[PDB]
């Protein structure tokens, strides 16, 4: 039993990270109502719990945070903004279970789309580190790899 | 062999089953049934042979009797209104919807060729040998593309199509007999809820007016009127529950308006004229905390850099431009605004000129700036926006834990009703893609926020450690009278208020509580558990009944994640098994309302909380409290 | 799109997986399956090119890891001692059959032309996605005409073919793994027991010495030498299933016998020069009332119409034909005979120069007749045809109850123990079919009616109506008794000879029966209530364990209509489902006789039953003792 | 509740006459081992008593006699014999319950088959009748309609 966590802003492409790790758009029809939603056999049985949906409601992610023991902090590559609202959500998952370490990883989301790209990988690597895509199925599989090893 | 094949089913010899059997071996359509299925319709196939073409095998609307496969030549696809939608050609077989499904027929065939043979199968047999078997989907087509898909999941549903398809499918289905009622109006109702996302009013509207005028092409007299009679019942009675849908939501919409005003002379003038609509006209003629509506005017404050406003008086649902420009012809500027929305915190989001109705979707404490960019990182917060300095436990000490969570449930049952079905679509989908208002959800939403900061910024103010006991105490006892009064929702934001950092801190608080309450507490933080999809949570609601209020962030999720995880459209058409799965969670919602819930000075303080909402500050005061 | 088909699975990007699921639409190996089912292969289907023609794709004998669709040019099928056994083409899918049934690859497949296209499915894929989804029988075909037809009824299994295709595909799915002896062995069953109904010795034995020398085309030398060995392990483990099957019936037949022999000699030479075989060789060495044989000779008397005789001393397997021409020899005629069998009431029966081994098949107190036809009418039956004049209840009234069933059940079990597995085959297929005797079997189906017609005949010879009350009573004790010992067919005969209309007949002496057993007999009576085919003897027979002798007539019955019912041959293929259904009837004894079963006076009485069978005989005495 | 008994020497063709009256050969496999292999609804449910492959023991023709309420007596018109064998079943069935009438009816089966035809229609017209084709179902159901009438 593991339980992973996925923050950062709204349009980043946390939910989409979420469902293409545990089941694939659009090979089948996603079910988020169902007792085995986001679970995944990987060997371990890994939960996510994902923000994507309910950010404008602090207690969900508080709730989380509380349960989560990995967590992928993720920005969109087109977005400045969104890289930006990342130092917070690391506090305060330092607060929440009242600790001094964490398991996470920093992820640079929608990778594929260059010619609207205004972050670089330099930036998310001066601040684990992966450049990843949801669509383009770049490191999803790695990203919740990477926070079982932590 | 013919002769054979002509013979009834029950004069067949047990030489002619073998021939035949041998026979069907060869037959590509029937290639995928086991050798156990094909003995049994060696009994059961009958060949149909006709000479001419233009010979009709069947008519548009009539009962499905026959499932065939082509042997020989070749056939046109009839629909009236478009004429040959497709032609089928050796090998092909048609007929299986309207048989397996009850339905009527959804086209004519017609013979294209002169001497065409086909293998028919009837429906009592059909239905004993093949109804588990033959499982092929359902491919309806038109000019060489799919137009509708429909699957077994027992009849056939959609599972895709093309807007105009899907409606002309649900147009047809309906079924008019009164002891049908609820269950008619169960299979319309995907179509009627999720239509704004595939096809909305400005197509739908002319395509209802088209479909009521429509006139067979095909029959005698008698035969022509009853059935453009009929079709002019079923319209009637889909924009009777497109309508219905809508409720007041209609006057937003004069397209919409325009339609059901024009639509209810056409029917009154044919009711007339043709002694018909005797129940529906009447029905059509009724038609033609309040809801918040997106025409309605706000006065809205926007905050220069320098802390003094313009107030703006535009329509709830006013997009961003049109604020910028309120704002400029207040200010008389040409100097390059942009709109951001600034919390408590001092956190700041620009907001784009495409977004509608944004008043309703600021924090608690947020307000809206106007500035040009050069101003975004210099704005600061209002003093108005850091919430209360002194607690109000001398007012609601006094008020009973059950009057407060009655009046609480109270207030939160207006705020609930108030929330128009569409909304939880239009919130899901995006709010500029309608030019909609989610406003009542929006605030709503707010609320579960404003009673979670409610406990966080009284439990913060309160000095007095043995007071504060006694607070903690009388949240626990609100919460669970809410629980009790099946407003889940508050009971869920009071016990997250509880469990909030600033709260949860005060050891010497807690340690002092009776281990009654301690027990009590750690139940409620139990039923919080996000284990297995909040299982502890969904268990919990499924046995409450109807009239409850559900925790609304799971809601939110859960319809965020059934739009990201399932495509809209599937080979460019309408993923209507997606349409389905969205319309069935606003369904629960409308479940959770169906039936009806049943002290002035705690009235007004319930619905009048002040709040501080900066967890900043909150941590401060409660690291002063208990270092 | 080749660049999108050959991307591993995991690498597929949404669109990918959308442009696929397009193109899946345009197979038609797929057109049978759900929107749900290709939408999961558009994540999964691997696409597989290869340049140049005769590339292996894979051959016969290894596992099944995939399943195939050529997209573009052809592939030969080809079979270790046969070539090219078919040609497979654009559209055609293949290599279903190995990964559903976890068997080895019956052929190789081989690349016909340069530059072919597939879609490839890997197992692990193809039984989550497919497995109960992609149901189309598989049919094997051999120089276009089908060879094989297997269906689900879990995997695919065989449900008509050739004689050589079935021998083929049972001998090749043997595992050879010790865990699995009991699993191989029931596997191979059906065969074994009916292959005399489609594939005689005459066929069999030379179809086993050419597989045994069977050799491998394709592989390296190491490669080779397993598989022909492995292939030698498995016929040998066919060919000791084969010979127990057989037992001491095996002298019956000299091609069968030679046959053994030989494939010893070869066994046993090549278990010495490849040093393999260590512990089936042996086994093998082994195999190279007591029950009569076919070949075991009979003195058997033929009656003239005089009532004089010929003695003749012919097998027992002898047919009509052979009868006729030993009596010719004796009396030194050449007038024209015909066998007549005549039965005690004088009906008579003309006997086909075909019918064999007849002697066992008479009535209890039955006779042969040799005559010209037109002595046909004329005959009449000997004195000794009619059965005892005086009782025998001095003897056997002062046996126990007990003692008499427990004798009898013991002479039903040697009789029972006696008849070969193999007889019920030739009484129900037809003896003339096989020229086999079944005397073990006739004899033991006589055996019902001696019991039956004992019952009567000690009734109507008991002239005092009190010692008849005592009969009935003890009768019925026997029937108990007989019953549990489980002999079920000794209990109804009983029971059966108490309803014949001779005994039933005798109010007086039933009405006078005390009514503890008349209650007895009622329940008796009621068991064998015809009632939803026979369901109270069933239901009775289906709760007993193993060592039973069940309802003789029953039985005979089942397997009449098993024949009757089914067909055979099915499109010149043996209906192997038919073979089954009446393998499993011949099982159900096997099971019956699992478990063993565990006064020389009493003996001897219940061994030597002499016994009224004319039915008027015995109604005329009923009549006289209760007019 | 029916009960129709099918009575008439071997090889007449009685089994051939019960099965495809109950199912059909071919179309589908027979099993007679099932509580419903000789049931068939037709509004009244029939059950077939068939004494095909127990001619031997007459115990089961007169336990089938005694549950009988309608009789099929059947011959081979390409068999004297056959015909013949007709008047003691009749007989036996008056004996086995008691009685003075029984519905029945008598059938000339294997009626195709005129090139190997030896009885007349007329002489089974001189002794209900019915010439009758198991394999050529000719008036197969007729036969036990006319029971059910009697
Ligand atoms: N069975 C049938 N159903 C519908 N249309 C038919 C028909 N047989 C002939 N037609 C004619 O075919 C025409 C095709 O174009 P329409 O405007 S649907 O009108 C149709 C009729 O005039
Ligand atoms: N575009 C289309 N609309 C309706 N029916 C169609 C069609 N394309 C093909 N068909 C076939 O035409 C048949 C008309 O009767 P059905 O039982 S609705 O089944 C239909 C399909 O088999
Ligand atoms: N993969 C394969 N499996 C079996 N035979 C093959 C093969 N590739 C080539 N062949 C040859 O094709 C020949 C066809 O006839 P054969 O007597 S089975 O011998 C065969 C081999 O020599
Ligand atoms: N006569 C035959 N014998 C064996 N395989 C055959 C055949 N005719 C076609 N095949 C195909 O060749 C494939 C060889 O591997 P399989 O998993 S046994 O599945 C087989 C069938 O799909």
């Amino acid at each position: 039993e593991y339980k992973l966590v996925v923050l950062g802003s709204g349009g980043v492409g946390k939910s989409a990270l979420t469902v293409q790790f545990v089941q694939g758009i659009f090979v089948e029809k996603y079910d988020p109502t169902i007792e085995d939603s986001y679970r995944k056999q990987v060997q371990c049985m890994l939960e996510i719990l994902d923000t994507a949906g309910t950010e404008q409601f602090t207690a969900m992610r508080d709730l989380y945070m509380k349960n989560g023991q990995g967590f992928a902090l993720v920005y969109s590559i087109t977005a400045q903004s969104t890289f930006n609202d990342l130092q917070d959500l690391r506090e305060q998952i330092l607060r929440v279970k009242d600790t001094d370490d964490v398991p996470m990883i920093l992820v640079g989301n929608k990778c594929d789309l260059e010619d609207e790209r205004v972050v670089g990988k330099e930036q998310g690597q001066n601040l684990a580190f992966l450049e990843s895509s949801a669509k383009s199925k770049i490191n999803v599989n790695e990203i919740f790899y990477d926070l079982v090893r932590q | 062999m013919r002769m054979i094949l002509r013979k009834p089913p029950g004069q067949r010899t047990v030489d002619d089953l073998e021939i035949i059997y041998d026979e069907l071996l060869h037959i590509k359509a029937l290639s995928h049934l086991s050798t156990t299925v094909k003995r049994e319709l060696a009994g059961v196939l009958i060949f149909e042979s006709h000479a001419k073409g233009g010979t009709v095998l069947f008519n548009q609307g009539e009962e499905g009797t026959s499932w065939y496969i082509i042997l020989k030549g070749s056939v046109n696809v009839v629909i009236y209104g478009k004429g040959v939608v497709c032609t089928l050609h050796e090998g092909d077989d048609f007929g299986k919807l309207a048989l397996v499904n009850d339905a009527p027929r959804a086209a004519s065939i017609v013979l294209r060729e002169d001497n065409c043979h086909f293998l028919r199968v009837d429906k009592e047999d059909f239905n004993r040998i093949l109804r588990d078997v033959e499982a092929n989907t359902v491919r309806l087509k038109e000019h060489d593309q799919d137009v509708l898909v429909l699957e077994k999941v027992q009849k056939y549903t959609v599972m895709s199509g093309t807007p105009e398809k899907i409606l002309e499918h649900f147009l047809e289905t309906i079924r008019l007999e009164p002891s049908l009622n609820e269950a008619t109006d169960s299979v319309l109702n995907d179509f009627v809820m999720m239509h704004c996302v595939f096809m909305p009013n400005t197509q739908l509207c002319p395509a209802l007016v088209a479909h009521y005028h429509a006139q067979p092409s095909q029959g005698t007299e008698q035969e022509r009127m009853d059935y453009a009679l009929n079709n002019k019942r079923r319209v009637i009675r889909l924009v009777l529950q497109w309508a219905a849908m809508y409720g007041d939501l209609l006057q937003e919409d004069d397209v919409a308006m325009a339609f059901l005003e024009e639509f209810y002379v056409s029917v009154s003038d044919d009711a007339r004229m043709m002694a018909a609509f005797k129940e529906q006209l009447p029905e059509l003629e009724k038609i033609v905390r309040q809801p918040i509506r997106g025409s309605d005017e706000v006065l809205f404050k926007v905050y220069c850099i320098d802390h003094t406003y313009t107030t703006i008086r535009v329509p709830v649902a006013a997009s961003v431009k049109e604020v910028i420009s309120a704002v400029a012809d207040k200010l008389g500027s040409g100097e390059g605004l942009i709109i951001v929305k600034m919390n408590s915190g001092g956190e700041k989001v620009v907001l784009k000129s495409n977004d509608v109705s944004v008043f309703t979707t600021l924090t608690i404490n947020g307000r809206l700036f106007a500035c040009p960019r050069e101003q975004f990182d210099s704005l600061t917060p209002l003093p108005e926006q850091e919430g209360p300095t002194t607690g109000t436990v001398g007012t609601f000490e006094l008020m009973s834990s059950k009057d407060l969570a009655y009046q609480m449930t109270t207030y939160d049952w207006e705020l609930f009703n108030c929330v128009h079905e569409l909304e939880l679509i239009y919130h899901t989908f995006g709010r500029h893609n309608f030019k909609k208002t989610t406003a009542n959800l929006d605030l709503f939403l707010r609320r579960f926020n404003e009673i979670q900061f409610w406990v966080v910024t009284e439990v913060c103010l309160c000095s007095q450690l043995s007071k504060r006991v006694q607070l903690l105490k009388k949240f626990i006892k609100i919460a669970a009278h809410c629980k009790e009064y099946k407003n889940l929702n508050s009971f869920f934001a009071i016990v997250m208020g509880l469990s909030n950092v600033a709260v949860s801190r005060l050891a010497l608080t807690w340690e002092k509580l009776p281990s009654k309450f301690k027990k009590f507490y750690a139940e409620f933080e139990s039923l919080m558990d996000p284990s297995r999809n909040h299982r502890a949570y969904r268990l919990t609601a499924a046995k409450l009944e109807p009239p409850l209020i559900p925790f609304m962030p799971l809601l939110i999720k859960d319809m965020t994640f059934t739009h990201e995880g399932n495509k809209t459209f599937i080979d460019n058409l309408v993923n209507f098994e997606k349409m389905r799965m969205i319309a069935n969670t606003a369904r629960t919602v409308r479940y959770y309302r169906s039936q009806p819930f049943n002290h002035q000075d705690v009235r007004s303080y319930v619905r009048q909380l002040n709040v501080i909402d900066n967890q900043r500050t909150l941590s401060q005061m409660s690291h002063r409290l208990e270092p």
